[PDB]
């Protein structure tokens, strides 16, 4: 019954991290055991944390526009360590068919710029209970 | 004091009585909206401001424009005699895809060029390192090699307008390149007017742009400053940076003070080598954003104007008057700007230009309608230019200086901007200075709090965001031009950086970089003679900072 | 005097100083662009201002909002209590188009309803009369009876929004229409809060639109004020208008001392019926454009407010303090506004609507980007009422009253424009009044010198205007939407018209239109009363108006 | 070798005079022979001004949007009474097709807002002198 555990990552040269660290208090206060990757981690680093921590949703925040290359690489990742059942969703900021590209790949929910805290607090709570 | 005490009891007498008869009636009728009024940054507002309010505040500390402390204007005449710079942010893919930006913008009015740079530029590597992988050319132009910026600034005449590169961490390659191309071209090197933002100080509290630890990065900034100070008369070698401690979240309060005591820092650092405050204190610059909150922007760039001016004299003794006068480029908040209903945001930029111009600004950036979307279209920033050009031209605030000088509300809330920063400052000192504040995570900390206040606000609709929480529209028909992403400029750049590597003396280079690692091991040595050397032999940026970080290792948090 | 004189002293003296070390210095290296800058308004402005050039006015002519004499705006909460009227123009086709567009305004936000008027309703002819052809709904609403200001009006709760009229020569007979619907809605008259233009002095003197000789027309528009003080206690029976004058080709002085010359006749002729001021001058208002120069037209609307408190006073002896503060509406200047270039509109837009709001507006129509083209699109309105909400929401500008108080240019100007203006009030007086002048055509002679030195100052290039004569574009790719005209307006309008005039009593329609000239040819009794009874039993405007012209004959230049 | 006789005129219900005044200023400084119309005049009152007054030149300053209807009424008049040889321009605003359509049906020149006053005056100079 062990609360909600989200790893909240960083990925390539991307140093944007308003965002993310707003996300970070939002769950962290909302009672789950939020895990924060840091900036300039690998895919394969990412992915490294999200198993060795057994987290339940792995959080990508993007604000540098590498969403297309990376994701289809975290999938490839996870598929390789039988990992395909953590959940995995994205914010930051990308065209509406990026969002839908990722979507497609197999990302679970895209919560974009102007995403009010309450509304990523519900969405990962749903995605939790679907599963 | 300047306020005949005898007016000023009158002032306070009528005050009391007018809130008592005219505003108790009208509370009655119908109440104000909020108790107790704040601006965006949370200072307290009162209803109106008198005479009384400022009695306090001595008509020196006002004063005039081009004299100290400066509150009116670094220069006396301002832009009577010359309009500050509009000087419009591009970058992307290769130096000749940059180079045809600014070729357009100078050809749409932009009186300053302003270049910005892709993640593995910014990180300090070439573009076939790993950690570059999908990000060349990206997020702004990229740039390994001095052959590169030939491309960049082919056919723009180095000594006939200015050259403003937002580069970092890797500020020092970027510079030495610039002074290598001067060579080059047989320009004067004392003719050349630029900026490299170099401030990492602001990277590790705010940007993230960072390679080495935090002390020998400092001394980077330090060999950047003395070397322009003794050889480049007249080049900015730093704009120390307000603009992105804001747009990490932080209040207009913290973005003033964290960055005076970057400024502080940094010429401790700098007069620490033996060299005098006035060898370079007039050289130094400034990098503030343009907020939403009207009046507070414009009494926060008068506050920081005369702290500085206060700072400068009083705390490191200078006697040139030009030691004292900020100059600063201005940046409107990208920040405030949305995806939703964007082409609002040209009226936001608008107002956000027009405080930067009743601020006092030397330069300034108007960002693109499209700025929620992507980096921008040539449409955008024409629009951003026309907004200048509109206030410059059409709407007489360029004739005027300093025209809310005197006003009882910007006058207070700059007085109580500057006391306000003096505080902060003070606690800095008091907690043992920046370096370890940096150390201890406490500016962050602070900006991250003022950073989810401000999600909270929005999300309540405490914060209003028109188009986000207020007015909100569904628009199904959102026909947006998008800058697109040129995917043969991977390709394109590795085939330049390759070709360098192959037709230059490697033999020489390597030698040379042995003898940067000597130069880096002693604090006193300046490294940018055999940076300037190394980029000249077809040196890359990565093959310079790769070697450092045998010596240094590298920074993370 | 609250200057301290041994520190006016001090300021005067530092400044001479600084002409000569800093500035002489300084216009050595780079002079001014000009020897003399000037506002638009051609008011000669100083390189800067200090407390020794406001020494002069007394702190009292400042003061406080809502308090005499209102230089700091008519109410003492201002919009931290209630924002201005967000109140945009619509009109055109019949009564059901334009209704169509205040319900989309209204869910766009705006918090007022403002009417135009077609040609032939402005001149007082209805949709079928010969000179009505090829102008029916074209320019603005048509309305010949009072069924169609039911279509107008339909679905909008009159006690609960206020409604305008820019209505002018045949204002009494639309203002007798909507007593008679307010009646018909079972609605309280004196919870109709509105207004009708009515203004004629300032329709022989710029906007050109009249019917009878100056002398009858008055009479109309005393008996407006009259009827409306004693009947209608939230209405505004006029707006004293400048705006017009302005965009005749005016100086912002012109605008401002014409149209304050304008309500001295006004008061003179109401007053001689021998109703006290206090009666009704608490429910006079104006209209004023807000122009390019940003800080003219605040210390223009500054100055309006200081002048008319003085007047009222001083001149009519108005004892409710009401009657002292000036209440006024406020345009954007669509003469700025240009058809190269259209969307940089919206930044000057913008600048012109934060000066109405630093000026102190109770109202505020914003124009739309489409201005140089045709009557605005939906999106060209909304795009203006989101420039107002993110003014009054994100700008911070609304939560302190009068922010420019006490700025030492804004002072200086503000007191500069009110004794420019009396200066000019006293030539008028000097000269034989406001109505032998405009027989002259003194008025009209000094605005047509004003426009055509304006178009000099274009052709030449003295005067900047972007898009026409700096930063010129050959732009091949112009898309714009324009709003169109629907052609089966006039055959729709017509048979509404034909339909009331066969439905009605013609013998009691005819049998009342002959009081009406016996009402008329009594310049004591008020015409009013009848003309609601006439437009109640099916009377068209053109069976009012025609049947008037009969005994007052037409005015012509 | 009389000076250039131009008709100024206004049609219809628009009240906008400020362009025509300027036009009519920067004309008569010109040295020509200015007739204004003054306001509110029919199409018939304009065409019988021209011929009684034996103008070169017949300028329709229009703001009110009546062009097309204003122009093929003139034409006809002129037409009648053997004027079609008066060179008829026009000014103000319209849309470019409305400018091109009035060209299509006889109009010489169309200067609308923005066109500096020397413009009008050399314009008019160029079209006596063609005919
Ligand atoms: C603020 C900002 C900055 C700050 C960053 C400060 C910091 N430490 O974070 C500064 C000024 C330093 C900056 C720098 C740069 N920036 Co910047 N920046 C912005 C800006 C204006 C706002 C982003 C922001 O913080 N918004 C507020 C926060 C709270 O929102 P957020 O990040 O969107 O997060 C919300 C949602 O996305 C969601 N969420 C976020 N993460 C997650 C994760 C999960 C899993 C979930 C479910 C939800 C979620 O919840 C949040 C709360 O509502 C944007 C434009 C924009 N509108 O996005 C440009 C933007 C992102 N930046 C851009 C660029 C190009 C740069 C630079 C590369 C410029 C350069 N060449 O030097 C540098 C890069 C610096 C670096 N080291 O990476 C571009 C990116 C282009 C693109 N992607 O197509 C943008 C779009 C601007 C533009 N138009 O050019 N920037
Ligand atoms: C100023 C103005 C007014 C003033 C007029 C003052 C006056 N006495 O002239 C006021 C405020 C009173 C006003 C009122 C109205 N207006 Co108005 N007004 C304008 C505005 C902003 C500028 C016109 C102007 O004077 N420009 C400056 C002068 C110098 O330029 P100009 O007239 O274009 O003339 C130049 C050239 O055209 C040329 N030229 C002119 N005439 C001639 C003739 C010849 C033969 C030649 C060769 C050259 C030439 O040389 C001139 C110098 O460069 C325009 C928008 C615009 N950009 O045109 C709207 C506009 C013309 N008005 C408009 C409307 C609808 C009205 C009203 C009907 C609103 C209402 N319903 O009540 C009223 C009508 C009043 C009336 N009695 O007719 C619309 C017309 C719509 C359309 N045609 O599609 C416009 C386009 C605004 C809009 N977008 O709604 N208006
Ligand atoms: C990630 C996000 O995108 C955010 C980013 O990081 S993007 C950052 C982009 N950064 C920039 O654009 C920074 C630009 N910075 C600068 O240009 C400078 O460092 C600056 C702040 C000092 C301003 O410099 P500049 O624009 O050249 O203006 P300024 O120095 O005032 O004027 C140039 C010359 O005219 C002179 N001048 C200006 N006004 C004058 C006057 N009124 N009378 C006589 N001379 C005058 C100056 O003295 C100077 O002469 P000099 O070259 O002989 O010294
Ligand atoms: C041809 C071209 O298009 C040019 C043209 O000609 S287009 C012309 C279009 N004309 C217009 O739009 C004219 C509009 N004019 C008006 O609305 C009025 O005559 C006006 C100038 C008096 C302003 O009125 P309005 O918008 O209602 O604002 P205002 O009267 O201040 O506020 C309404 C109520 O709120 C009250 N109020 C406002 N601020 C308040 C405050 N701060 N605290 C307590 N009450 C307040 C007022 O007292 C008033 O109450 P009342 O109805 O009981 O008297
Ligand atoms: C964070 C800031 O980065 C700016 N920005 C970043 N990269 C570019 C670019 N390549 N071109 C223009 N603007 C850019 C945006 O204008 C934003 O305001
Ligand atoms: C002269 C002023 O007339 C206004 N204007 C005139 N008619 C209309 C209308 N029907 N709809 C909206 N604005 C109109 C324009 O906004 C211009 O500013």
């Amino acid at each position: 019954q062990t609360p909600i555990r989200v790893l909240l990552a960083k990925v390539g040269l991307d140093g944007h991290d308003r965002g993310v660290k707003v996300v970070a208090r939002a769950l962290r206060d909302a009672g789950m055991d939020v895990i924060y990757s840091g900036l300039h981690r690998t895919p394969e680093e990412v992915v490294n944390t999200a198993i060795q921590e057994d987290v339940d949703v792995l959080g990508v925040s993007l604000l540098s526009g590498v969403q297309l290359t990376v994701f289809p690489k975290i999938f490839k990742l996870l598929d390789e360590r039988g990992a395909g059942d953590l959940i995995v969703i994205a914010g930051g900021v990308m065209p509406d068919e990026d969002a839908a590209a990722i979507r497609k790949l197999g990302v679970r929910e895209v919560l974009l710029q102007d995403t009010p805290p309450q509304a990523i607090i519900d969405s990962i709570r749903s995605l939790v209970a679907a599963r | 004091t300047w306020l005949e005490p005898q007016i000023k009891s009158q002032l306070q007498s009528e005050r009391k009585d007018w809130e008592a008869n005219e505003v108790g009636a009208f509370l009655k009728k119908a109440p104000e909206r909020k108790e107790q009024f704040h601006t965006i940054g949370d200072f307290p507002v009162q209803r109106t401001y008198t005479a009384a309010d400022i009695a306090d505040t001595p008509l020196e500390d006002i004063g005039l424009p081009g004299r100290y402390p400066f509150t009116r204007g670094p220069y006396p005449t301002m832009y009577r005699s010359r309009t500050w710079t509009m000087r419009q942010i591009a970058g992307f893919g290769t130096g000749e895809d940059t180079n045809k930006r600014f070729k357009y913008l100078i050809a749409q009015g932009q009186t300053g060029i302003s270049t910005d740079f892709d993640m593995p530029t910014l990180m300090g590597y070439d573009s076939d390192h790993p950690m570059s992988d999908g990000e060349v050319g990206r997020e702004g132009v990229a740039i390994d090699t001095l052959a590169d910026m030939e491309a960049l600034l082919a056919d723009i005449d180095l000594e006939k307008i200015s050259v403003s590169f937002t580069i970092n961490p890797s500020a020092w390659i970027l510079l030495a390149m610039y002074v290598a191309l001067g060579e080059k071209r047989g320009y004067d090197l004392n003719k050349l007017s630029g900026t490299v933002q170099a401030d990492i100080l602001k990277e590790y509290m705010a940007q993230k742009e960072y390679i080495y630890p935090i002390a020998p990065s400092v001394r980077i900034v330090r060999d950047i400053i003395t070397y322009s100070a003794k050889n480049l008369k007249r080049y900015n070698p730093i704009n120390i940076s307000g603009y992105h401690i804001s747009e990490a979240g932080s209040s207009p309060l913290q973005e003033a003070a964290f960055t005076l005591a970057n400024l502080i820092t940094y010429v401790n650092e700098v007069t620490k080598t033996g060299m005098h405050v006035d060898e370079f204190a007039p050289r130094l610059a400034f990098f503030f954003v343009s907020q939403g909150d009207f009046f507070e922007e414009v009494a926060k760039f008068r506050a920081l104007r005369r702290c500085y001016a206060k700072i400068m004299k009083e705390r490191f003794g200078a006697r040139n008057p030009e030691s004292m006068r900020l100059r600063f480029h201005c940046q409107t908040a990208a920040a405030t700007l949305t995806k939703p209903q964007y082409m609002v945001n040209v009226v936001r930029t608008s107002l956000q230009a027009l405080s930067a111009v009743l601020g006092g600004a030397q330069s300034l950036h108007t960002n693109g309608y499209d700025e929620a979307f992507a980096i921008p279209t040539e449409d955008a920033m024409k629009m951003a230019l026309r907004t200048q050009q509109i206030i410059a031209e059409e709407s007489g605030v360029a004739d005027v200086i300093d025209p809310l000088g005197g006003s009882y509300y910007v006058e207070a809330l700059t007085t109580e901007y500057e006391k306000k920063i003096f505080e902060i400052l003070e606690e800095v000192e008091k907690r043992g200075g920046t370096i370890k504040l940096i150390e201890q995570g406490w500016f962050q900390k602070q900006i991250a709090d003022f950073a989810y206040e401000t999600a909270l606000r929005k999300q309540s609709g405490q914060k209003p965001v028109i188009g986000v929480n207020r007015f909100v529209e569904n628009e199904e028909d959102v026909k947006i031009e998008i800058h697109p992403y040129d995917n043969t400029t991977a390709e394109r750049q590795i085939s330049r950086t390759r070709r360098v590597r192959a037709e230059r003396d490697e033999a020489k280079v390597q030698a040379m970089l042995d003898q940067l690692v000597a130069v880096a091991k002693d604090e006193s040595q300046n490294l940018m003679p055999l940076t300037i050397e190394l980029v000249k032999a077809g040196a890359t940026m990565g093959d310079i900072v790769e070697k450092l970080k045998g010596i240094w290792g590298t920074y993370r948090e």
